[PDB]
């Protein structure tokens, strides 16, 4: 755990707008 | 027999794979082997001849053979044909009186039997200039859908900012290699 | 054999190719024509082991004339081997590349050929001036398009003795074949500036030094004096030839082996 | 999927509940993945609402649409953004590429009536990127 | 175009914001000292501000503390960086990352970073993992007049990420920005409106400027990348006489039932403030009042790898003053 | 002093330029030509920091030798000696020809070197009386626009202050110059954003307000000067000042600009004072 | 002003050949056989030979006979000193001059030929030194040779 917030993962780029 | 040497060799890596880059003169063939091997934009004069490399990614040694558009050395691409099992073909979106020139040599270089097995790698070069087409007026353009029994997908790279190499090379290993 | 030499020169394996290219230079030698599997030597030419690099040279060069057309799909392995940083792979393609009797080859080699030229390396300096007098007694017209009179001239006035008295042999040896129009005589100075180099060449060198006076002619008994006090010390040299040169310079100034005989 | 197996049936109630025509701030489920959703996964999702129906021929509405987009991102982690519609008049193609699911008229594009509509080559076909290549980069 | 820079002083030009006759003694007051940098020509008074910045920055990364104690206790290696830093009062260097490869207190060439036009992310850097920690920081500032209505209300984001991967990564970074969604034709959803967004200098203008393309190479450890800056037009998360119950204001300090209360102004100190229960120092950890969520990073090494790209969302209180 | 440690020799070179005008020749020919660069660019930055009439006279031949070098920071050592010879003696670097040498930095590679030239000759020229002055076609404008995206931060305000001297002719040079500098606004460096706007409104003399060019720059001006308000304290004064001055030339960018021009509860005196003057001009 | 250097054997057979120049075909080579032995028969033989226009000047080895063809006014003295200069390369590097060695050595004897001599015009005669930059079992030459 971690104060302020858990991080989170990142994508890569929008897999919607191709 | 045993295979346990091959589950061994396996266990941390073992396949490396081939690929080709064949593609008209001045089409950022050289640029893209470059950043590929190195990662660093290189000018360099027309390749005469052709240029051999290899690329480590994703634990798959990745041997490019670099080949240049020139007219004395578009004959000269069955040599290569021997002992291959892929093939990369670069357009070159900027120069619209040789867009046919590219579709005649593609064709000619795709009616062969020989190459049956080596899917289509299509990479979009040059994307810098408005002038560029989408990911899809060039594939209609060339007409990749007609290509029966080939597995092409359709790839824009930058040369300037090399975005989109990442996605053509995990693309190739996806096409190459079928395991987790 | 032709197949099984094909498919292992055709291979991934490098131990494999070099044996291949071993026998191949073998049957060469051997006295078999394998002039018809140099297209498929050639896919095996860029290759970062010195050993099989030299034999590989060795086979175009002896399978040049036969399949010209065949060697055009060496121009870019031989600039991509003109600046690499060993000076004896540099020198080793600048041999090869004046070593190839093409007419369509020549042309583009005289890029590296003026890279080259002014090169560092005394044995890249002397290479280079190997492959221009090459390049000229193959085509006087290029090396006169190309301009490398002027950089031979400037060899003999630089460092490197060796480098200097193979850039007075190549000057010799272009002049030979020349009409005798614009010369490549020099004045005293230069003479004199050959003689102080003459003294630190070595035994082949001193031979070329030596033939550069013979061309020369004295016209004040100073000179001629002065020639014949520097050429003295030459009677002395143990090369048969060495002193044979001198002597012959001498008279144009005024126990051997039986085969020597 | 039971997750979303059991989130469809509650959805197409929640939708056909909403016609046709109060909290404030955006919490984050922590460590819960947020990304765009890819051709597969809409692929996909069109495919199981297909065979699990409710979504072909229900009628095309902004509250539909929003709770839709907003169940498939608390089951999945995908933003809401992929699920866009070609402009009007007319019939209107997905915006992200490999979804299934498309709006054509039940008769100002606006008042026109949208129906949803299973369309399997719009998974092949990127019928919105070729409308609207500059939409598309 | 500063003569002398003095803290210890090192001479640029020697030809010598305060100004003592006709020479302009320009200099900010640090922890301790005042970095005082005399000047007599028209210099840039930016240029001297920015490059005293950058010199507490390379002080405060080389040395952990910036007092008395270490100025004459470092002079070997200060000095040393003094005289690389700037020459001819031009400065030439100013990473700290990078300076740590030439000057040390602890002589090999310098790195071909410097020389190199990416001089922010040293070549040859190799790790087990690749794991890029990012932070989007909140600052919410509120100025409440005495009235009761809030005149000042702007939220300043800060994208600072703890970038640890092998190579040179090329990151691609992608959020939901208005700008972004609008051109893409998806102007519809949740989109940040970021009047302001400031870029690092690993981030290309020209690819921003172009088409809102985030591409740049991030360098090794902590950085901000982007600062973003837009003005905030909903109610204040605390009213002092509003946020979503789902996030918990940790460590609110509302400087003047539950909480305790200690006078040192009375401090409202506050651990754990849910949702729906003078400045305040509110610290409420995921929650993005910008509504501003990461789209994609796109990742691209030449060796290639996969990496595990990480971010968290802390929400404070910034110039929320009342 | 010719010493192999490399510790020792910065000390006493850092001594010697300390006690040159109070009170080396040979040491510092020999460490001119040292394969180190580093040694090398300390020697060329140690022989002009000495302020000597009679040593700077001898030190043009390790100059001239080092403004070829082609090491990158052999090449700024050598342009950052070159220009403090000439503030020293602009006689002597004329003599020495080293204009030339410096022109021709800003047309080489290393693009923090051509920065390094681009700021020398600035520099030379600032004390110049106008005669022969180093300005360059569109050509060379383009050339450092080339390489100002790949400049660093402190490189980034030397290649905008080459533009400031400038003045464009054609509305199509300053529709470029413009579009050239409007990255530069989304710079985390306030002087290099203070830089482009004072370019950008440098380049407006000549611009057309009828074309949308104008209003397009006026637009992307006002973000820049929020942005830059939220600075440090010590850069708040400088801001004011900046908007002041640009306040009374176009003061149709910030109109709408009120609420950030309030003054902070700690905000400092030099802050609070032009915050009131800022809401009065506005 | 040798075209090309060949080392024959005693039963006409070449043992190896390295072309210098290439203005002799290399199949002239096959004429030197009869030539010498219509020389030795009738007392005309000498070391130097003569094909028409192109002369071979070689000597006689301990097995093989060192024919280096020439076409143009090439110096005999000069080709003479460079066949001795060969011969005692090869007996530095070969303890024996055979044929045993010429088909057991082709590796680093092929690499010797090409350096020691080029254009015709040879640079290099030392074994010693020769021993530090060609070797039978490759770095920069060494300064030596330059200096
Ligand atoms: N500036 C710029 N030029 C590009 C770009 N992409 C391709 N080019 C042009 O494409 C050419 C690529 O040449 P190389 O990469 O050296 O080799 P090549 O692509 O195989 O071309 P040939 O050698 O003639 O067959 C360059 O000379 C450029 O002029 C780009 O993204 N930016
Ligand atoms: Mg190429």
């Amino acid at each position: 755990d971690r104060k302020g917030g858990s991080y989170s993962q990142a994508a890569g780029s929008d897999s919607a707008q191709s | 027999g045993n295979i346990f040497a091959n589950l061994f060799k396996g266990l941390f890596g073992k396949k490396e794979m081939r690929i080709l880059m064949v593609g008209l003169d001045a089409a950022g063939k050289t640029t893209i082997l470059y950043k590929l091997k190195l990662g660093e934009i290189v000018t360099t004069i027309p390749t005469i001849g052709f240029n051999v490399e290899t690329v480590e990614y994703k634990n798959i040694s990745f041997t490019v053979w670099d080949v240049g558009g020139q007219d004395k050395i578009r004959p000269l691409w069955r040599h290569y044909f021997q002992n291959t099992q892929g093939l990369i073909f670069v357009v070159d979106s900027n120069d619209r009186e040789r867009v046919n020139e590219a579709r005649e040599e593609l064709m000619r270089m795709l009616a062969e039997d020989e190459l049956r097995d080596a899917v289509l790698l299509v990479f979009a070069n040059k994307q810098d200039l408005p002038n560029a087409m989408n990911a899809a007026e060039i594939t209609d353009k060339l007409g990749l859908h007609s290509l029966r029994h080939r597995n092409w997908y359709i790839q824009a790279t930058c040369a300037t900012s090399g975005d989109g190499l990442y996605e053509g090379l995990d693309w190739l290993s996806n096409q190459l290699r079928n395991q987790k | 054999e032709i197949f099984e030499l094909k498919a292992e020169l055709n291979s991934d394996k490098k131990e494999k190719k070099k044996e291949a290219v071993k026998k191949v230079i073998a049957s060469m030698t051997v006295g078999k024509d394998v002039s018809a599997l140099f297209p498929d030597v050639v896919n095996c030419m860029q290759t970062d082991n010195l050993e099989l690099k030299k034999l590989v040279y060795l086979y175009l060069m002896n399978y040049a004339k036969s399949q010209p057309d065949m060697a055009i799909m060496a121009v870019n392995t031989f600039v991509k081997d003109c600046e690499d940083p060993n000076p004896l792979i540099r020198a080793l393609a600048v041999r090869t590349m004046g070593c190839i009797r093409v007419d369509k080859i020549t042309e583009y080699l005289c890029e590296p050929l003026r890279k080259c030229l002014k090169d560092e390396d005394p044995y890249v300096r002397k290479t280079a001036a190997v492959c221009v007098a090459k390049l000229h007694d193959i085509n006087a017209q290029l090396v006169e398009d190309q301009g490398f009179l002027d950089t031979l001239k400037d060899l003999i006035s630089d460092s490197n003795p060796m480098v200097v008295a193979n850039a007075v042999a190549a000057l010799s040896e272009i002049a030979e074949s020349h009409p005798s129009s614009n010369l490549l005589d020099l004045n005293p100075q230069s003479i004199n500036k050959l003689l102080t180099a003459l003294n630190e060449c070595t035994e082949w060198g001193q031979i070329f030094i030596l033939d550069c006076l013979a061309n020369y002619m004295p016209k004040d008994d100073r000179e001629a004096q002065s020639i014949c006090e520097r050429v003295t010390p030459r009677l002395s040299h143990a090369n048969s030839a060495v002193v044979l040169s001198a002597v012959k310079v001498l008279m144009k100034f005024m126990s051997a082996e039986p085969e020597l005989q | 999927s039971k997750s979303s197996v059991i989130g469809w049936p509650a959805v197409r109630e929640r939708m056909r509940r909403a016609e046709p025509a109060e909290e404030v701030g955006f919490p984050v489920t922590p460590q819960v993945p947020l990304r765009p959703m890819t051709y597969k996964a809409a692929v996909d999702l069109s495919h199981f609402l297909k065979e699990k129906g409710g979504l072909e021929g229900l009628i095309h509405s902004q509250r539909r649409q929003d709770i839709l987009d907003l169940w498939i991102y608390h089951t999945q982690g995908y933003f809401p953004d992929w699920q866009n519609y070609t402009p009007g008049p007319g019939v209107r193609y997905p915006l992200t590429f490999g979804w299934c699911y498309k709006l054509v008229p039940v008769e100002d594009p606006e008042r026109e009536v949208l129906e949803w509509r299973f369309d399997s080559r719009l998974a092949f076909h990127h019928v919105a990127r070729e409308l609207h290549p500059e939409y598309f980069k | 175009s500063a003569s002398a820079v003095y803290v210890i002083c090192r001479n640029y030009r020697g030809d010598v914001i305060l100004a003592h006759g006709g020479v302009r003694f320009m200099w900010i007051k640090h922890n301790n000292l005042y970095l005082v940098a005399t000047s007599k020509k028209n210099a840039c008074v930016s240029l001297v501000f920015s490059f005293l910045y950058k010199v507490v920055q390379v002080f405060s990364e080389y040395f952990k503390e910036l007092e008395e104690e270490s100025i004459r206790d470092n002079f070997v290696i200060i000095y040393e960086l003094l005289d690389e830093l700037m020459d001819f009062g031009y400065p030439q260097t100013t990473d700290s990352k990078i300076l740590q490869e030439y000057i040390t207190q602890e002589a090999p060439r310098p790195p071909a970073t410097v020389t190199n036009a990416v001089s922010w992310r040293s070549e040859g850097i190799k790790y087990r993992k690749n794991e890029v920690f990012l932070d989007v920081i909140e600052a919410v500032n509120l100025l409440v007049s005495a009235n009761g209505n809030v005149l000042r209300s702007e939220i300043v984001g800060s994208i600072k990420m703890r970038v640890f991967l092998s190579g040179m990564p090329e990151l691609r970074l992608g959020l939901n920005d208005k700008v972004l969604f609008d051109n893409t034709g998806r102007g519809k959803s949740k989109s940040v409106e970021l009047e302001d967004v400031k870029f690092h200098q690993c981030v290309r203008l020209s690819r921003f400027e172009n088409d809102r393309t985030i591409s740049f190479i991030p360098p090794d450890g902590e950085f901000e990348l982007m600062s973003y800056r837009l003005n905030t037009h909903v109610k204040p998360l605390i009213w002092i006489e509003q946020f979503k119950r789902r996030s918990t204001a940790n460590n609110v300090e509302i400087h003047i039932t539950v909480g305790s209360v200690k006078w040192v102004e009375i401090v409202w100190s506050v651990k754990s403030f849910p949702g729906g229960k003078i400045s305040v120092k509110f610290e409420i950890p995921y929650f993005t009042t910008s509504g501003i969520q990461v789209r994609y990073l796109k990742i691209i090494e030449k060796s290639g790898y996969q990496a595990l790209p990480w971010v968290r969302y802390i929400t404070q209180n910034g110039d929320y003053q009342l």
